[PDB]
């Protein structure tokens, strides 16, 4: 997709149609003649094109109007409306760019942002741009949150976000032109090595992967066609569905074995009946011959009855011998029909032990992608966001993903080592209570017009709470929080002084011995300038490994590698880092997932701002005061960096609309 | 609309495997048992067939008789008539058998004989006598 249509696609918009959001701001247009709608769409797509063509500088209304041609550049109000609309919603002029129009010297409104991860940072830049007073309170001694990079000497390794999942339609594409991001393609070749250390032949690998995909396809059929979505009042999980599908395939293998052996008995039985006939017929023949022989003893000349006896017995004997030859013909047919079936047995098993282990590697891989065991994913909605995937190859940030948040932090007022303890929101404003993480007694009070909460879902779930809301959040919100899933996945960074692995291979797998341990160090990444190997811990293993010391974890890693590349080839690592996202009090997990019993609607609920009740009985309905952003608040792109970034852009626009007013909606 | 090719999933089977916590194990074991039950049934019949084959050892070779190859003749000799009459008594309307027994008279010639000698050889009485057995 290129030209103005490419711009829409790159902004996640339909090029030939107005969105629901656009309808809300341009009700006059969407309800009017088709021609006007087409004019609007062109202005919108073109404005997006100008921004995308050069995201390093602020795209102003004046600049836009000048670059438009007749007759589009004639309706100046419509152009200005579209421009302000895009700007306000963060579709243009987001991230880090050179500002043309200086920031208003005197600011309007005060906003406190809890958390300085990508969602918080993106919202802050926007709010600052719109002219608001913004302060971010961050518990950690750094910015970035779940975007955390290990840096020591020349060693660089991401402990959090690491992959950019395609640039087609990804807002990170704009960010990568603004920030010194060194993107490198991830080669998809990934050999797997069984526990014994020997590689998996191409044939197996492909067959098992095809089956893995077939089984996923099968659970989808089980969900949409057999409506197997509730079992014993409980929502069915992906794991359960897969177990059922596999059991059914095992059943089919046995059903076929049975029908095969039943064809053998049926034939084997027909043979018995034929043989019985033959044995009885041979007796009759044996007897007739004896009679014929006796009749032939009456030598001629003999009366006609004696002659008749000889001739008669002869005929009866021949007739019976003909019957025997016919049955012998049938015997040869049945006998061979048996050597045929005996030689063509159906399959012995659905999946051998080896096949199951390799299959478990694929499941571990899926558990890693969703940062959760398959038994916790909603069968109905686990892949609710698949239709929104970006295009292009997956990439990694060669210089460490932290370069993004660090850059987004430029010029912002950030209070590090400040842990928010309480959020108070009332009809006339909010107050946030925070402590200094280095000496908890030291307390801070921040008064503001609005609060943007970007605390991770893991933190929001903490019981008893880590952050108290006063008044408490309503049940519609807390229930969404309880329902949503909050996963976990960990990484083990191994820094070596030499390269003992295949340098042309970006990643390789380790196939576990049992299903229980499938996610334990199942995948290794070779990705940076330095000789570094990154090991992954997924699924059920993630949670358990957190209770294991680094040395024992690293020991296991080395053991695996020695088994693959040879004992003498693998040296002791010079530096090792092990992440523990679940234990991290500021994260309490890695990222959200659609839990069984949940749905994409919960992400919408997480996103709805809270409006306090009036302070005075009978006083009019207040303004919303408490807003939410973060990866767990964006239905179409949850659990990602771009999702977090987009959530911040969204809330910044909503806050600004609420407190600064909208001049583009009229 | 359909499962992947080769994948089997019926409403009926899903219900069976998910009826309880160990429903699957039960289904699969009951099938493992049906399998053993059918296999021993095979060995059994195989053993029986092996014995029956051992009884047919030699086939029917020592009991075969050379063929009496003789051209078909037009005239009926007294010998032939008498053979026919007895043949009719034993076989009835099985003209093929009657022809075979006489040896030198085709099927049609035999059918004709039935009409031509009907009164003289009391063929009606003979046929009704074959019917009594
Ligand atoms: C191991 C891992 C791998 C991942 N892989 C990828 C990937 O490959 N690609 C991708 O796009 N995404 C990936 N994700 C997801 C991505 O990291 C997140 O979706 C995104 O960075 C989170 O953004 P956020 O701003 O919503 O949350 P955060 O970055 O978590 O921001 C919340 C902030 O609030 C702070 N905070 C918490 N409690 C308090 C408090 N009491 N007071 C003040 N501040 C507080 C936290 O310290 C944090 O800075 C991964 C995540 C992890 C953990
Ligand atoms: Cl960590
Ligand atoms: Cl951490
Ligand atoms: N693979």
């Amino acid at each position: 997709p290129s030209g103005v249509e490419g711009a829409a696609f790159q902004s996640r918009l339909p090029h030939d149609r107005m969105t629901s959001q656009e309808a809300a701001c341009f009700p006059d247009i969407i309800s009017g003649p088709q021609q006007t709608q087409k004019v609007f769409l062109f202005i919108r797509n073109r404005t997006l094109q100008l921004w995308l063509d050069n995201p390093k500088i602020q795209l102003t209304f004046e600049a836009t109007l000048q670059q438009l041609e007749a007759p589009y550049n004639s309706d100046t109000v419509l152009v200005h409306r579209v421009h302000s609309y895009l700007e306000r919603h963060g579709l243009i002029n987001f991230g880090i760019y050179k500002r043309i129009k200086p920031l208003p010297t005197k600011k309007t409104g005060k906003v406190i942002i809890i958390g300085s991860g990508v969602s918080g940072l993106a919202a802050a830049r926007q709010l600052q741009s719109f002219g608001m007073d913004v302060t971010l309170l961050e518990a950690r001694d750094r910015v970035g949150g779940r975007v955390a990079t290990f840096r020591k000497g020349n060693y660089v390794a991401d402990l959090g976000a690491m992959v950019v999942t395609g640039l087609g339609g990804n807002p990170m594409a704009v960010v990568s032109k603004q920030v010194n991001m060194e993107l490198a393609k991830i080669k998809q070749k990934c050999p797997l090595y069984e526990a014994n250390g020997q590689a998996v032949p191409k044939e197996k690998d492909e067959m098992v992967e095809q089956e893995f995909n077939r089984l996923l396809e099968a659970t989808s059929y089980l969900s949409h066609q057999l409506d197997f979505n509730v079992l014993n009042n409980k929502p069915v999980s992906l794991g359960q569905a897969l177990e059922v599908v596999i059991q059914l395939q095992e059943k089919h293998v046995k059903d076929e074995q049975i029908e095969h052996w039943k064809k053998i008995v049926k034939t084997q039985e027909e043979l018995k009946e034929l043989l019985n006939k033959m044995v009885n017929l041979k007796e009759k023949i044996k007897e007739l011959h004896q009679q014929y022989k006796e009749a032939s003893e009456v030598k001629p000349p003999r009366d006609i009855t004696a002659e008749f006896l000889v001739k008669s017995k002869h005929r009866d004997l021949t007739a019976l011998c003909k019957e025997y030859d016919e049955l012998a013909e049938t015997q040869g047919k049945l006998e061979e029909k048996l050597q045929e079936l005996e030689a063509n047995p159906p399959s012995d098993v659905y999946l051998s032990s080896r096949d199951r282990q390799i299959l478990d590697w694929h499941f571990a891989n899926l558990e890693f992608a969703n940062a959760t065991p398959l038994s916790t994913l909603s069968l109905k909605h686990w892949d609710q966001d698949d239709d929104f995937e970006f295009t292009g190859s997956h990439l990694t940030v060669r210089n460490g993903y932290s370069c993004v948040p660090v850059a987004l932090a430029e010029g912002l007022d950030i209070k590090l080592n400040t842990a928010v303890r309480q959020v108070r929101y009332t009809a006339s404003g909010c107050e946030v209570i925070a402590v200094n993480t280095r000496s908890t007694s030291q307390t801070f009070i921040y008064k503001c017009d609005a609060v943007l909460c970007t605390l991770p879902l893991g933190v929001l779930k903490q019981q008893p709470p880590a952050v108290q809301f006063v008044p408490p959040l309503p049940e519609w919100k807390t229930s969404a929080v309880q329902r949503m899933g909050f996963g976990n996945l960990n990484k083990v960074v191994l820094c070596f002084d030499r390269v003992f692995w295949d340098p042309s291979v970006n990643l390789f797998g380790h196939v576990g011995s049992t299903t229980a341990s499938r996610g334990e160090l199942f995948l290794f990444w070779n990705l940076y300038k330095a000789p570094i190997l990154l090991a992954l811990v997924a699924g059920e293993a993630a949670g358990i490994m957190e209770n294991i010391s680094d040395d024992v974890i690293v020991g296991r890693c080395l053991a695996i590698l020695k088994g693959i590349f040879g004992s003498s080839a693998v040296p002791q690592p010079k530096e090792t880092v092990v992440s523990r996202w679940r234990a991290d009090p500021w994260a309490r997990g890695s990222y959200s997932y659609v839990a069984a019993g949940s749905s994409g609607n919960d992400y919408d609920l997480m996103a709805q701002p809270i409006t306090p009740g009036p302070s005075i009985p009978g006083a009019p309905q207040p303004i919303p005061r408490l807003f939410f952003a973060g990866e767990h608040t964006i239905r179409n792109y949850p659990a990602t960096v771009h999702g977090a970034l987009l959530s911040g852009l969204r809330e910044a626009g909503r806050i600004a609309d609420q407190f600064l007013g909208a001049m583009y909606t009229l | 609309r359909k499962p992947p090719k080769g994948m089997f999933l019926s409403q009926e089977d899903v219900e069976a495997v998910s009826a309880n916590a160990t429903a699957a194990t039960t289904v699969l074991r009951q099938l493992d048992m049906e399998l053993v039950s059918v296999k021993r049934q095979i060995q059994n019949i195989k053993q029986t067939n092996s014995a029956l084959k051992e009884k047919l050892d030699g086939g029917i070779e020592p009991y075969r008789l050379p063929e009496v190859i003789q051209k078909c003749n037009a005239r009926w000799t007294t010998e032939e008539q008498l053979l026919a009459v007895q043949a009719i008594r034993k076989y009835g309307r099985d003209f093929q058998a009657i022809s075979d027994v006489i040896g030198n008279k085709s099927v049609v010639q035999v059918k004709n004989f039935f009409v031509n000698y009907r009164r003289r050889f009391n063929i009606d009485e003979v046929l009704q006598e074959w019917e009594a057995e």
